């Protein structure tokens, strides 16, 4: 095949296709989209009211098995009524598989926490909830896990601005370090790169 | 449907007390949301599909040690990309942040003929080509 | 080359230099203003013209992949040279 | 029911008869590469970058000239199609030097970057290039010709939107060039918009080179002020400095065309700007001082002055906050002298009715006209975007322009009536066989250069001109919607100053010579030390020191259009702002935060202290200033032109002379153009010689 | 003290303007003739409310809502501005 | 260097130099850029 | 309808009221040890004076929803310093005792700089 292209693997993406449908067809209630990629990743999007039944499922059901989770993470969208994607990333060793369970959630609706079906949720939601204010009712412990005690904001916000709002310094008079609005001896360059040219017919969207 | 049992909440959505942002940089802030404009110096119309969020542009000075361009604006680089305009409004007035809107300007339909470049008794008859 | 303002401090290649009432030449005393001595303009200056017997002449720099792009410089007129755009070397047609 | 359905990609288009290929595509969001099309140009075909297959024709079609045909399905990404683009991609760069480094266009050329879309990865060309020589072309446009592409751009632009025939082909196959063949600089009005239609770096701005790369750049969208049409405009900025201006498309306005002053006088931001306020010394010498003091000083000599002891001229770069704002200061002393240096009559309805100053018909209406009188006015220099409006309809509609004054060249021909006012006598009565034409036209337009109201008879020509347009309008010919009479305006700030109720010209300040005179950015000289008693105490607040600053007892700095957020009505009575592209200077304020600040110290507080709130303080006065991008129709024609005939004034014999006659008076006309170097360079272009 | 300049702010189209819109068309040009170096500024604007605003000496503006009157509640309108100073 | 010299060029030091840090020789940074806003200068004369 | 929305903790304001206040009386008490256990120099009285100022500021909130966060958030702040994870230089920041004081009035931003 050609040298320089990814080859396709037309098994996968069938097997794949199946068992999302087989996913659908069992929680109707909460599935609201399934789609696999062209690089074969089947992806779940579900009502967040699915959280803990779909993952359920998914974990001890037979046929999937899904004991692992890989990875938790969010994704802000601010164009969207529910700026805030819920990115659950799964691994099963039975079938050697993965599958990503999206759902969404704006700036004031609480999330169900996946600690009980996940241990590994934990501090993955707190991350969540410190880098973008996504708040997981009953987590067992949420509070900031990255960012600095009583730091205001939540950085990972497309509208929190890249060098945020201040900055430290240690001050000889009060003999502490201290936090001060942020001035900047050069200011960060934007740069406009993209191309006015279309670059993926594919992808393009009804005028 | 649902068994959460919801609540009613007329409320008009406002987050600025829960988003950390100081009080200098959401009442003295105006936000402009518009749709690009082409950059002249290129005919490709892609950077032209999507509206845009900026704010109001702050002193910058030159920096005494080097010249470097210093800031004191955190919001100068802040720049939100929306699928319709009011998608940008949702979004600035929970916010709390103060806007306009400029309309899009789409280019108008133009009537084009190449056979009009040899007319008989008009003025588009091109001289040469 | 390197020149002097009125006050003592070089001038740069570029052209800088703090004006008398700049305090920031402060930055300077018992120190010393950095300046390269070897003047870009003024070495390509000394270089001598090449003739060629073309109308087009083709510069790489010199060095083969060492050097810049390789450009082809037009030769028709005989009011002036044909400058390299990247490395500044001048040729001119001789005799046409 | 005419339009026929034809297909993109098999999805189904309903379009007019005769859109073309590439228009039938842009329905459906996509764009086919070009490079020789242009949509505000006359359609070439020559570069073949837009060839596309059709379903079932063995052979690809240009898709920019090619009609399309009902039921045509059009493959835009079919491997027929894009084995043509990557054929021609290939042709177009056999030749064309390895420049992008060194090359301006770098980072925003559309061979660049239809290459990396459309084009393959690597060459297969084996030989040496060609090299062309350079052609001169003036001090504005730097031409490096080895990277044309040969798609006469240009040479369709001079020709058909500049009128002017100098760029043309010579020679033929591979060593075809494009320029002037003898030596000939291309200087027109609309000559740098040359360098944004080349696609490529072949034409690039001389001021700019090599000072910026397009992606590093911040744009601002802003408003010209450089004349009264109010273009468009991209104010391109890095690390807080202006680097240059651009065109922004608008179609009812500029479209997408800026003016050479509009587009190459910005440098003079750079140069003479008024950094400090400053007072006069103990030796009568101007020196810096601080915002304190020099607020006080003017506190306190306009606390101990009322009445016509006050008064106010406003020059042609003021923004609309700032007038309101002074307006507002000196009618808290009770002095209504708020004067403009460029004159309107105040006979009859003056600035009562908005129409009886604007131009009513609009810009856009040009298109719509089938007759045009232009009168005691060179709209190539004073408007230049308006002339190109007027060649436009020329071109495409037929149109038929007249002309009563000096004959200028307008870039097209036209009728020269003469240059006496007395025509206007004849046309009106009928004597004139002129006088006809306009009765047949369905959409006659008439329009005063407000040039030609500066002359000391401007109220009998503004009365003979609207005799005219009244005996036209109410009569059968045109409807009742088409407005006739125009007036065109070359001062940015005017059209606002008479919303605002300024007193048009000085001759009130004549006629009661004040002891307080704030000249706000007025740099006419229209009002001189000569004119006013001998203790005047003058107040000059704007951007540069030019003609008012030398004579003032303060200067309180002020700001440029491109350093604040600032309201300007264009000719039409169109509403538009400014937006701040970089911070004033030093220690310059933003103009109406002055006033703000002088009457604070003086004890006459304004009532309002933020931006919006000035803005809602203009709404009061009148409210069109705050509808942006809107023109506000304006009525009551024969109410004006009953009080316009209630007062006979007879007019001068001398002819109608316009203040510019050659393009060499066009560059400078105000003080950002005056400090321009680039302007400079121009002048001695077209004086002395490209030598 | 007097009266300084006068503005009358009118939509084009809306009915809540008509009578304004008939002052001016049946009676501004006796009311300029009559008071030839005041400062009457008319200006229409598209979905205004009617108003008559005048200034005063000193700054000093009043406004009255016109917005549904009558051409003759106008003209009384203008002479209780023009009589009555403020 | 005693096998395989260096090229020579005219605009190579001759003279190389160690480490300069915290000597009267040290490098003091500065910017390289003429001024970019030319201020206007009052005339020195007296109105009248 | 688009009004019908999911509670965090509070069904009403009411309900948010009481949580109100039962936050500022866990911070009411916890600033004398605030004040002892990280050795301020700053009086039991001025710790108090700026917990009510924090309140205050939030007064016009009429959104439950929003109301629950301000006081999710304001738990996890009492939390960090009841636990002694926050250090003395988290607890003086409140009070921003390094920056001077930036004018108010419009001439004295007018005499520094270009902000409104
Ligand atoms: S015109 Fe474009 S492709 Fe040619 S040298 Fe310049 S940047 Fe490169
Ligand atoms: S100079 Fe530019 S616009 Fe003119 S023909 Fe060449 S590539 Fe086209
Ligand atoms: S764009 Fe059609 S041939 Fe050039
Ligand atoms: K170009
Ligand atoms: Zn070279």
């Amino acid at each position: 095949t050609r040298p320089t292209v990814r080859p396709r693997n037309d098994v996968a993406h069938k097997q794949l296709s199946a068992f999302g449908e087989y996913v659908a067809e069992i929680l109707p209630k909460y599935v609201q989209q399934v789609q696999v990629s062209c690089f074969n990743e089947l992806e779940i999007c579900i009502h967040p009211d699915g959280v803990i039944p779909v993952l359920t499922f998914l974990r001890d059901h037979s046929n999937a098995q899904f004991k692992s989770l890989a990875d938790l993470t969010a994704v802000d969208i601010p164009t969207r009524q529910n700026r805030f994607e819920i990115v659950y990333n799964l691994l099963s060793l039975r079938f050697n598989s993965r599958i990503r369970v999206k759902t969404y959630t704006d700036e004031l609706t609480p999330i169900e926490s996946s600690v009980p079906v996940y241990k590994a949720a934990n501090w993955y939601e707190r991350e969540i909830w410190d880098m973008f204010g996504v708040f997981f009712a009953n987590h067992p412990d949420l509070r900031r896990i990255l960012t600095d005690y009583g730091f205001e904001g939540h950085p990972f916000r497309k509208d929190f601005p890249l060098s945020g709002y201040v900055e430290l310094r240690y001050d000889d008079e009060v003999k502490r370090v201290v936090a001060e609005p942020v001035e900047l001896a050069q200011e960060f360059r934007k740069f406009d790169l993209n191309s006015p040219w279309e670059a993926f017919p594919a992808y393009r969207q009804p005028p | 449907t649902r068994d959460t049992q919801l609540i009613t909440v007329d409320e008009k959505l406002d987050i600025t007390t829960i988003t950390g942002v100081p009080e200098e940089h959401i009442k003295t802030r105006k936000a402009r949301i518009f749709v690009p404009a082409r950059n002249n110096m290129q005919s490709g119309v892609n950077n032209t599909k999507k509206w845009k969020m900026e704010f109001d542009t702050r002193e910058r000075w030159e920096n005494p040690l080097m010249g470097w361009a210093s800031t004191a604006d955190p919001l100068s680089n802040l720049v939100l990309t929306f699928s319709t305009k009011e998608d940008a409004v949702a979004f600035a007035e929970k916010n709390g942040w103060s806007y306009d809107v400029e309309e899009r300007k789409v280019p108008k339909p133009k009537s084009k003929s190449y056979g009009a470049n040899f007319s008989w008794n008009k003025r588009t008859r091109v001289s040469t080509k | 080359g390197v020149r002097t303002s009125p006050t003592g401090e070089k001038v740069t290649h570029t052209g800088q230099v703090y004006d008398d009432g700049d305090y920031r030449k402060v930055r300077f005393v018992g120190r010393q203003k950095e300046v390269n001595e070897n003047f870009a303009i003024d070495l390509i200056a000394e270089q001598p013209v090449s003739q060629v017997g073309s109308r087009v002449i083709s510069c790489d720099g010199g060095g083969g992949a060492l050097g810049h792009p390789r450009v082809y410089i037009n030769l028709d007129k005989e009011t002036k040279t044909g400058t390299c755009g990247y490395c500044g070397l001048q040729f001119r047609q001789q005799h046409h | 029911s005419n339009l026929i359905e034809v297909f993109v990609d098999g999805q189904s288009v309903m379009v007019e008869p005769g859109t073309t290929v590439l228009q039938a595509c842009e329905k459906v969001g996509m764009q086919i590469p070009r490079f020789c099309y242009h949509e505000r140009l006359s359609v070439a075909g020559n570069c073949r970058m837009c060839l596309v297959e059709i379903e079932k024709a063995p052979k690809v079609v240009a898709a920019c000239a090619m009609p399309v045909m009902k039921g045509w399905n059009i493959l835009t990404n079919s491997e027929k199609t894009k084995k043509a683009r990557e054929g021609v991609m290939e042709f177009l760069l056999a030749n064309h030097p390895l420049d992008c480094p060194i090359c301006d266009q770098g980072g925003e050329c559309d061979l660049q970057d239809q290459s990396m879309m459309f084009g393959s990865d690597r060459s297969r060309f084996l030989e040496g290039k060609r090299a062309v020589e350079d052609k001169n072309i003036g001090p504005l446009v730097k031409t490096i010709m080895t990277r044309c592409i040969q798609c006469t751009r240009c040479i369709r632009f001079a020709s058909e939107i500049a009128g002017v025939d100098d760029l043309g082909t010579t020679g033929r196959g591979n060593d075809m060039q494009v320029g002037t063949y003898i030596e000939k600089m291309f200087m027109s009005e609309l000559s740098g918009n040359i360098i944004d239609i080349c696609p490529v770096g072949a034409l690039t701005s001389k001021p700019y080179a090599f000072t910026a790369r397009p992606w590093e750049t911040r744009k601002t969208e802003s408003i010209d002020v450089m004349d009264a049409v109010g273009s468009n405009i991209v104010v391109s900025t890095r690390t807080g400095e202006v680097m240059r201006i651009l065109p922004r498309m608008h179609e009812d306005i500029n479209e997408e065309w800026i003016s050479d002053k509009t587009r190459f006088a910005y440098d003079g931001l750079k140069r003479q700007r008024l950094t400090e306020p400053m007072v006069r010394n103990e030796k009568g010498l101007l020196t810096h001082t601080t915002w304190e003091d020099a607020l006080s000083r003017v506190a306190g000599m306009l606390q101990s002055f009322q009445g016509n002891d006050v008064a106010a001229i406003a020059g042609g770069l003021v923004d609309a906050e700032a007038l309101i704002a002074l307006k507002d200061l000196l009618n808290r002393v009770d002095s209504d002298t708020l004067c403009t240096e460029e004159v309107f009559p105040t006979a009859g309805a003056g600035t009562d009715l908005r129409s009886n100053y604007l131009l009513n018909t609009t810009i856009a209406g040009v298109e719509e006209a089938d007759v045009v009188l232009l009168v005691g006015t060179n709209p190539r220099f004073e408007a230049p975007l308006f002339n190109a409006r007027i060649r436009k309809s020329w071109l495409h509609n037929d149109l038929k322009v007249a002309l009563i004054g000096s004959p200028v060249d307008l870039t097209y021909r036209y009728d020269h009536l003469g240059d006496s006012p007395k025509i206007l006598q004849d046309i009106a009565s009928g004597s004139h066989p002129f006088s006809q034409v306009l009765q047949e036209a369905k959409k006659p337009m008439v329009i005063l250069g407000s040039s030609a109201l500066q002359r000391n008879d401007g109220a009998a020509i503004l009365a003979a001109v609207s005799n005219i347009a009244q005996k036209i309008r109410t009569s059968s010919g045109v409807t009742g919607d088409w407005k006739v009479m125009n007036i065109l305006h070359r001062i940015a700030s005017q059209v606002a100053a008479l919303d605002l109720g300024y007193k048009p010209g000085v001759e009130a300040i004549q006629k009661n010579p004040p002891k307080m005179l704030f000249l706000l950015g007025a740099d006419g000289g229209c009002i001189t030390r000569q004119d006013l008693p001998k203790d005047c105490f003058i107040v000059y607040q704007g951007h540069h020191g030019d003609v008012g600053a030398p004579i003032a007892d303060v200067i309180l700095p002020g700001a440029a259009y491109t350093e604040k957020s600032a309201t300007y009505v264009n000719t039409e009575g169109r509403a538009q702002q400014t937006k701040v592209a970089v911070t004033p200077p030093g220690l310059a304020r933003e103009d109406w935060k002055i006033i703000r600040a002088l009457s604070e110290i003086a004890g006459m507080t304004l009532p309002y202290d933020t931006l919006d709130q000035v803005r809602n303080r203009l709404e009061e006065v009148s409210p069109n200033l705050v509808r942006y991008d809107d023109v506000e129709g304006a009525n009551y024609f024969q109410q004006a032109s009953e009080l316009s005939k209630l007062v006979n004034q007879q007019l001068l014999a001398d002819p109608l002379v316009p203040p510019q006659l050659t393009i060499k008076d066009f560059y400078m006309t105000d003080s950002i153009s005056r400090a321009s170097q680039t302007m400079a360079k121009c002048v001695k272009a077209v004086t002395e010689g490209a030598h | 003290l007097g009266l300084r300049e006068i503005r009358i702010h009118l939509c084009q189209r809306s009915p809540g303007s008509q009578g304004v819109r008939d002052f001016i068309e049946k009676r501004y040009v006796e009311l300029k003739k009559a008071n030839p170096d005041l400062p009457i500024l008319i200006r229409e604007c598209s979905d205004v409310q009617p108003k008559l605003w005048a200034r005063y000496a000193f700054g000093q503006e009043k406004n009255v809502s016109l917005n549904n009157f009558s051409a003759d509640q106008v003209t009384r309108a203008l002479e209780n501005v023009l009589s009555s100073k403020a | 260097p005693t096998v395989k010299p260096p090229t020579a060029r005219k605009f190579i030091w001759t003279n190389h130099k160690f480490n300069l840090s915290g000597t009267p020789q040290q490098y003091v940074p500065y910017s390289t850029t003429r001024k970019k806003i030319q201020e206007w200068v009052p005339p020195s004369t007296p109105y009248k | 309808a688009s009004t019908s929305v999911k509670p965090i903790f509070s069904r009403d304001m009411n309900e948010a009221k009481r949580r109100v206040r039962e936050l500022y009386r866990a911070w009411y008490r916890e600033v004398p040890n605030t004040v002892h256990l990280f050795q301020l120099d700053i009086s039991v009285k001025q710790g108090r004076d700026k917990v009510r100022e924090m309140f205050k500021k939030n007064a016009h909130i009429t959104d439950p929803r929003v109301v629950d966060l301000l006081v999710i958030k304001g738990k996890m702040e009492l939390e960090e310093t009841i636990k002694v994870w926050k250090q003395r230089t988290h607890v003086m920041r409140f009070f921003h005792e390094t920056e001077a004081p930036r004018p108010k009035d419009f001439l004295s931003k007018f005499y520094v700089g270009h902000d409104p």
